């Protein structure tokens, strides 16, 4: 297939929670997809295995991918530099959507978020590049450890990840 | 919420007309600009006619300060949560890329970010730079 599929095995304070899988739209945003896919496999020598969802806001989203600083201020792409917003063709249409976190235009690194609601207002500001295939039930569980300002109540980690 | 008044502006006008860049402009700017939003600070500055070189020194100060601010306040990654606001940027504090409402929200949040008090400090540094050149 053109579009790869990636999985995360989620753990909560080390306890297994469940697997989430994601279709990545390489057919619309190949550069963004290829970044997340490669960070998911560890094939660059670094990436999301072990990293944590540092900001979870119930009824909004789960954000993670800061595998360098673990708190939102880090993250790195495979490109040796932050990369441009490829496009904004895909929209934030509901739960499951997978989108780039970013710190302003054209500053994509490794941080991403998994929407848990419709967030249409993000359209044009965050590059949408995949969607949850299996295990939205597990993202819904993860949401239960979030808070209004994003602080989590337990450590929500990507205990393992790769490409299927 | 009400924009600074034509009436307060008149006064600021009359002050700058005679006290253009004596030390006394500074204590006056600070009183007339009490509780001012960035927009109002800019409204004040705009009524100044001529004095182009001086205004430009002031602008240069604002521009320098705003860049320093940005430096000292890196933006966090991730999408802004609902009912939350982006952290202001230099240009936001200076009223060039922000709105009234936005300005208004910050000065109120608990704890607030008093973008009006911040910009007003920058302006004052600019006025000290003018005063030092001319007097």
């Amino acid at each position: 297939m053109v579009n790869p599929t990636v999985f995360f095995d989620i753990a909560v304070d080390g306890e297994p929670l469940g697997r989430v899988s994601f279709e990545l739209f390489a057919d619309k945003v190949p550069k963004t997809a290829e970044n997340f896919r490669a960070l998911s496999t560890g094939e660059k020598g670094f990436g999301y295995k072990g990293s944590c969802f540092h900001r979870i806001i119930p009824g909004f989203m789960c954000q993670g991918g800061d595998f360098t600083r673990h708190n939102g201020t880090g993250g790195k792409s495979i490109y040796g530099e932050k990369f441009e917003d490829e496009n904004f063709i895909l929209k934030h249409t509901g739960p499951g959507i997978l989108s780039m976190a970013n710190a302003g235009p054209n500053t994509n690194g490794s941080q991403f978020f998994i929407c848990t609601a419709k967030t249409e207002w993000l359209d044009g500001k965050h590059v949408v590049f995949g969607k949850v295939k299996e295990g939205m039930n597990i993202v819904e569980a993860m949401e239960r450890f979030g808070s209004r300002n994003g602080k989590t109540s337990k450590k929500i980690t990507i205990a393992d990840c790769g490409q299927l | 919420h009400q924009a600074i008044s034509p009436r307060t502006l008149n006064a600021w006008v009359k002050v700058v007309e005679e006290k253009a860049f004596s030390p006394e402009v500074i204590p006056m700017f600070s009183a007339l600009s009490e509780g001012a939003t960035p927009q109002d600070l800019n409204t004040m500055l705009n009524t100044v006619g001529g004095h182009q070189a001086a205004m430009q020194m002031l602008k240069e100060t604002i521009n320098e300060e705003a860049a320093e601010w940005d430096r000292l306040h890196p933006v966090a990654a991730g999408p802004i949560a609902p009912g939350q606001m982006r952290e202001p940027r230099g240009s936001d504090i200076a009223g060039t890329t922000s709105t009234l409402q936005e300005q208004i929200g910050w000065m109120t949040h608990n704890p607030p970010i008093p973008v009006g008090e911040i910009y007003k400090r920058w302006i004052i540094l600019g006025l000290n730079k003018i005063v030092r050149m001319y007097s």
